[PDB]
């Protein structure tokens, strides 16, 4: 009558918090969240994760990889699978009744997969190609390994299966990697333009595994790692950061807001032709912050000195209380505009009825992010340049320096 | 479900005395977007005039005369608003996303960008040099070019057939004035739309509008919109050989409709039997999409995807595919091959899910604040009004069988395609071929 | 580049006077294809004698 | 009255396919079903079956066969294949009746 | 072999002028003929194919 | 192979040498002598088998 | 108008053409030859037994 | 390729019907009948053609 009904979250005697919400909409979105990832990898097991996160299609105990995809598609379906180095959520949309019949191949394809031998032994060459066309994006080459300069350990490792274990992940390793982090206490039967008794009455099902933690993810220890990538491609992509925020940190708001408080003076404070920007990333025990700047073959030096020098004279005071007026509000912004989207929105519901079990609402989590600034900045600020730096690079780089030389 | 449709809220539309038609849905939503959509194009423009509405769209944010750059852009990041926009063919528009608390103040920055742009003939020499690199940028997005060229040869001859970017001797000698020529020629009222969605409340909106748009049309012209001249379909091909590409893309099709014609429908149900594949998928086991299928069987194509690109008066229903120098025979031919399947023996079962899949896309259309405000900038500008998911329903959940395969036959059978194809190309068959691939030797 | 690239004027050089743009190349040709098919219809009818 | 065990057991060491050392499933002609089973045999028993297969040629090539020891025994005759082979036959007789 | 032979028969049964003695055990032959082919095979087929629980 | 025209070892021979040969643009009649040549090849046997009837 | 009328009808449905092409065959056939046939005969009045027949049959 | 058994378009054929040509191991006589019906048609066409040159 005015499109408003709370979102209901209730808690499973399993761990299983099952987070809906009607708002009413024709088209509707079911999504099976979990604290997988590829930061519970060994060095052995490695992009098992990854692998998984395509093995979405393969037969299951209640359906087959036929009537999944046909199934699904006969309805004007839609399944798909997003993963990060810690979470994958398995989300699937459709309309009216149809959501009902969408679940029977979401609940098997989660719970109950089969991973044949052969459907495995004959999906793995993907892997080869899913990652060739990721990496034509120079920006996530150098990213994955940040983390790796970043890190050591559990998180620094990989998110696209390397390549060196391309057709080695055994179908084995698919279910020991599931049986252990696809169980209840971590995963949240999350959905939309859904009655929150049907998504319940649903769970009863779902209701296969309990062992809460079942490998846990060893912590994040940090390591300021340089590792460059030498291969000419007339322009750099560069990437330094500072170990740092951590999702429900208290810590972390602070950089976002001097995340913004960042880039129209790292920009502004690098004339010629480019590109750069405040990076920032909050990971479940860790996180980081800092800067990639995509810049011109020997206009690479400059670019990130002078993006550095900025983060730098941003702790030693210049930051005039209303930089963070404005950047406060661009989150507030870009917050609430990112979450118009039902999938970039049914991924906030998600997150936090994953992380918490609770749910803020727009009004305090802007009172939190409010409730900060002046207080702190200058100081996020000042960590970045004090603490150790780890950087990354992919690009001619012969004009692009190294850490040792900030 | 039908009643999320039916419960869905009306879009609110009102003209000015001027020509304006202001129109918008309404949300809870604290943020929104806020665009006026020009009726302006490169369709629009002259053998001298090309590229105008680009290099234009290009200096409609580098400032006005009543706040220049710095400022302009200034006020809008400060207040958070992210203030984007096109221009393509027939369609250019310019919309901003800010919390609807900024409705009066985002609708005043959009007036004073549509009507007063700086155009600084200083600012202008560099975006010039700028496009005419953005331009020699475009151009290796193979994934594009061989659209234009299907364009360039499918219209060959008229308005359409010039790319969006227009000629680089253009932008290279495109003067100050030209531009303001320009601008001042299409960007009128009655040829722009202020639509908007989010938490806004149209009064609210009319009233700034009524407000900052402050036009008054003296002459009986200023009130008239004119039709444009009409583009001859052209059946033809057009290849640009280099087998030192990766590989080639190939795009053909039949001359569409336009927005306005029902059948649009029926058709649009059309590609939603065959859609599109692309190797990342997971299907060899694919919904009927046999193109996708075979396409996986067989190894046939890197990619594909089919399109029913529509305008005012005219249309490109076609498909597009990129594939290994080796396998673009069998691919054409397999998914040519389609076409003819499509529209001589498709079954119910089939258009069953088709419909389903375009119901999908049909309200994922209208995803969040901007998409919805591009409908609407949309809607009224080619349709007159606005269609709603409510309508939109019933146009394509009343297409059966023996519907689609009528139309399809009356848009595909015998019909003289225009193909583009640039890349090692050596292995696609001459046109008569591929033409003689138009009919079925049922 | 490639935005500099036009099919060239095959107008009267070739084209049947029914195809000079201002008006649907469709609608037009729907006839004229019966012709080029009228001829094989018949080349095809004469073989048959 | 006369058990289709004591059939079979009967047909088995007729059709004396084990002479020749192979179990029943090294014999069922190679169609399209069969193939896609085969292709989905663990690379353990496949290795198996083709030395098997192999053998079994290279005697037949002799006209020779294999020691009364060196037979498989009836119940000893190991269906290494016939449960691939099932479920893709019901793979496929999902995937014929969806098809209509 | 009941077939080979019930062929080598049909010839002995043809270089044979048409009188009782023959002519029946003709068109006797001349039966098993067509049912070894068109019905006895295919039906001892799948039953071979049953003692082997196929 | 869905094509067929090439999947079929009779079959793809017309359609390897009647349909899909790679033949130069610029041919003149002089090209033609030959496919003539085989229509005679056949005039003349079919005519003269025919003729041998007699 | 004819051509468009022919297209459409007969020249469009590869089924329909053929149909066409056969009925046509018929038609032009029997046209083909009376026309063939007179034409001919014509260019030989009073030569042929057809028309000598009658010096034993009249004319 | 140095081969020629393989390279020449119609000395191919030969190494590749008669050499070359992957036969199974096993096979009895049985699998002559074929290789002697062509000698067959050879003696006949032989043969005959010369027979029929009287
Ligand atoms: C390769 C093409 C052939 C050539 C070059 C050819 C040429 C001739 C010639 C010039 C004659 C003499 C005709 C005359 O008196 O003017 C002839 C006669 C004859 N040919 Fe052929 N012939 C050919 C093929 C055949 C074939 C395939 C047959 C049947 C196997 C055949 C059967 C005969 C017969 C029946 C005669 C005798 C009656 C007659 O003289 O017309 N010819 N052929
Ligand atoms: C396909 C293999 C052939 C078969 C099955 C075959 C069979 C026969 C038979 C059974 C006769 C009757 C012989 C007899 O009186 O006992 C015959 C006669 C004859 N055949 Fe063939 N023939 C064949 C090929 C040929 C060929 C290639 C030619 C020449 C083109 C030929 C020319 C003749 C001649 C000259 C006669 C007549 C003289 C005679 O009766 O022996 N035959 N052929
Ligand atoms: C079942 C039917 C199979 C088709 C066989 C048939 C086949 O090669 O048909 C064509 C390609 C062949 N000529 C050509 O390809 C050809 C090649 C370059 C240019 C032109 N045109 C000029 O502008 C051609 O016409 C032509 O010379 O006939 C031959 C030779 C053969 O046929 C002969 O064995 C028949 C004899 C043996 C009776
Ligand atoms: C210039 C000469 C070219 C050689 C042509 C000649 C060629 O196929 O020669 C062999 C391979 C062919 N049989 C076999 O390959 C073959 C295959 C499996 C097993 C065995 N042996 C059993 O243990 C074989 O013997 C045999 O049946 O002759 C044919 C059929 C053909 O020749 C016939 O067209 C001639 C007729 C047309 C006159």
């Amino acid at each position: 009558p005015p499109h408003p009904q709370d979102l209901e979250i209730t808690k499973l005697p399993n761990g299983l918090v099952i987070a809906s919400l009607e708002n009413y909409s024709p088209g509707s979105t079911i999504g099976v969240f979990i604290k997988a990832g590829s930061r519970y990898e060994n060095s052995s097991n490695l992009g098992t994760s990854h692998l998984l996160r395509l093995a979405s299609s393969l037969t299951t105990k209640g359906a087959s990889s036929f009537k999944i995809t046909r199934g699904i598609e006969a309805v004007g379906g839609k399944l798909s699978v997003e993963s990060t180095r810690e979470n994958m959520a398995y989300t699937v949309e459709c309309l009216r009744d149809d959501v009902e019949i969408l679940m029977e191949f979401l609940l098997n394809v989660t719970t109950a997969p089969e991973f044949r031998p052969w459907e495995v032994a004959d999906l793995q060459p993907q892997l080869k190609i899913d990652k060739a066309v990721a990496f034509q994006n120079p920006q996530t080459h150098v990213i994955e390994n940040l983390h790796a300069a970043a890190y050591r350990n559990a998180l620094a490792d990989s998110l696209y299966c390397p390549d060196y274990r391309i057709g080695k992940v055994t179908s084995v390793e698919l279910h020991d990697f599931v049986q252990n982090h696809f169980t209840s206490a971590r995963m949240a039967l999350v959905g939309l333009g859904v009655s929150h008794p049907v998504l319940k009455n649903v769970a009863e099902q779902l209701l296969n595994i309990r062992g809460g933690l079942g490998l846990s993810g060893a912590k994040a220890k940090y390591r300021g790692g340089e590792i460059r990538e030498q291969n000419g491609d007339s322009l750099v992509h560069a990437a330094i950061v500072a170990e740092s925020a951590a999702i429900g940190g208290a810590e972390a708001n602070a950089f976002s807001v001097l995340q913004h408080v960042l880039g129209a003076n790292p920009h502004v404070k690098r004339g010629n032709p480019f590109d750069v920007s405040a990076f920032n990333a909050s990971y479940s025990d860790s996180g980081l912050f800092g800067f990639y700047t995509i810049s011109q073959a020997a206009y690479a030096g400059q670019v990130i000195k002078a993006a550095y020098n900025q983060v730098k004279t941003i702790a030693q005071g210049n930051v005039s209380n209303e930089n963070v007026q404005a950047a406060k509000n661009k989150l507030k912004a870009k917050y609430l505009m990112s979450v118009e989207s039902s999938e970039g929105f049914l991924e906030e519901v998600g997150s936090q009825a994953l992380a918490a079990g609770s749910y803020n609402p727009p009004s305090t989590v802007l009172q939190q992010i409010d409730a900060v600034a002046d207080a702190d900045v200058i100081k996020a600020a000042k960590k970045f340049v004090s603490r150790q730096k780890s950087m990354a690079a992919s690009g001619n780089l012969g004009h692009t320096p190294f850490v040792d030389e900030l | 479900y039908a009643q999320a449709l039916q419960s869905v809220p009306e879009t609110q539309v009102s003209q000015l005395d001027n020509g304006v038609r202001v129109a918008s849905e309404q949300s809870s939503q604290p943020t929104c977007t806020v665009g006026v959509w020009i009726d302006a194009g490169s369709r629009y423009e002259s053998e001298k005039n090309n590229g105008a509405g680009y290099f234009l769209e290009h200096l409609a944010f580098k400032g006005t005369k009543n706040r220049p750059q710095n400022a302009l852009e200034k006020e809008v990041e400060s207040m958070g608003a992210h203030l984007n926009a096109y221009s393509s063919r027939e369609h250019t528009a310019y919309y901003i996303k800010a919390l609807s608390k900024d409705v009066p103040k985002a609708v005043e920055l959009l007036a004073d960008i549509v009507q007063n742009c700086s155009l600084e003939d200083s600012q202008i020499e560099k975006e010039r040099d700028v496009i005419v690199r953005e331009l020699q940028e475009n151009d290796t997005s193979m994934r594009e070019v061989v659209f234009n060229y299907l364009h360039a040869t499918a219209f060959q001859g008229t308005g359409l057939a010039q790319s969006v970017e227009g000629p680089s001797e253009n932008i290279r000698k495109l003067s100050r004035a030209d531009l303001t020529e320009y601008l001042s020629t299409h960007y009128t009222a009655p040829r722009m739309v202020l639509a908007a969605a989010g938490g806004v409340e149209h009064q609210q909106l009319l009233e700034l509008a009524q407000k900052h748009f402050g036009g008054v049309p003296f002459t009986y012209d200023d009130d008239a919109v004119p039709t444009l001249s009409k583009c001859r379909f052209t059946g033809s091909q057009i290849r640009h050989r280099e087998d030192g590409l990766p590989l080639a893309h190939v795009a053909i099709a039949v001359e569409g409709p336009g927005w306005a014609h029902p059948d649009l429908v029926a058709l649009q149900v059309a590609n939603a039997i065959i859609g599109h594949y692309d190797r990342t998928y997971g299907g060899g086991l694919h919904s009927s999409s046999p193109l996708a299928s075979i396409a996986v069987t067989n190894k046939l194509c890197q990619s594909f995807q089919t399109f029913s690109i529509c305008y005012s008066e005219t249309g490109l229903f076609g498909f597009y595919f990129v594939c290994d120098r080796m396998s673009i025979d069998d691919m054409m031919f397999v998914l040519q091959g389609q076409w003819m399947r499509l529209c001589t023996s498709i079954s119910e079962s089939e258009v069953l899910r088709g419909k389903n899949f375009l119901r999908n896309a049909l309200v994922s259309h209208l995803d969040g604040t901007t998409p919805v405000c591009e409908d609407i900038g949309r809607e009224l500008l080619t349709y007159g009004r606005r269609i709603p998911l409510e309508e939109w329903e019933e146009r394509l959940a009343e297409v059966d069988a023996r519907m689609v395969r009528e139309v399809c036959s009356k848009y595909i059978y015998d019909q003289c395609p225009a193909v583009a194809g640039p890349g090692p190309i050596e292995q696609l068959p001459d046109y008569n071929r591929i033409r003689s691939g138009m009919f079925w030797l049922r | 580049s490639h935005t500099d690239i036009k099919v060239p004027n095959f107008s009267d050089y070739r084209r049947p006077p029914d195809d000079y743009s201002t008006k649907s190349s469709r609608e037009s040709d729907p006839s004229r294809k019966g012709f080029s098919y009228l001829v094989t219809a018949v080349t095809t009818l004469g073989v048959a004698y | 009255s006369r058990w289709l065990e004591g059939i079979r057991k009967w047909y088995y060491n007729a059709a004396g396919f084990n002479k020749y050392g192979l179990m029943r499933d090294d014999t069922i002609y190679e169609n399209d079903d069969v193939k896609e089973a085969i292709r989905r045999l663990p690379e353990n028993l496949y290795d198996d079956r083709m030395f098997r297969i192999k053998r079994a040629l290279d005697l037949n090539m002799r006209q020779q066969i294999l020691p009364k020891e060196q037979w498989t025994k009836y119940e000893e005759d190991v269906p290494y294949l016939e449960p691939y082979l099932k479920e893709v036959i019901r793979e496929r007789k999902e995937r014929e009746e969806w098809d209509k | 072999w009941l077939l080979v032979a019930n062929l080598l028969i049909l010839t002995w049964i043809g270089s044979q002028p048409v009188e009782h003695p023959f002519i029946i055990i003709g068109q006797m032959a001349s039966l098993s003929y067509f049912t070894i082919l068109l019905i006895l095979f295919p039906t001892i087929g799948t039953l071979e194919n049953k003692m082997l629980n196929y | 192979a869905p094509n067929i025209r090439k999947s079929h070892p009779l079959l793809k021979m017309i359609n390897n040498s009647l349909i899909d040969l790679p033949a130069p643009s610029n041919i003149s009649a002089w090209w033609n002598f030959g496919s003539l040549l085989a229509v005679c090849l056949m005039t003349q046997i079919l005519t003269g088998l025919l003729l041998a009837m007699h | 108008t004819l051509t468009a009328r022919l297209y459409s009808l007969l020249f469009r449905r590869t089924s329909t053409f053929a149909l066409t092409i056969v009925v046509g065959a018929l038609l032009f056939e029997r046209a083909f030859d009376q026309g063939a046939d007179a034409i001919y005969e014509h260019i030989n009045e009073g030569k042929l037994w057809k028309h000598i027949k009658h010096k034993y049959e009249n004319k």
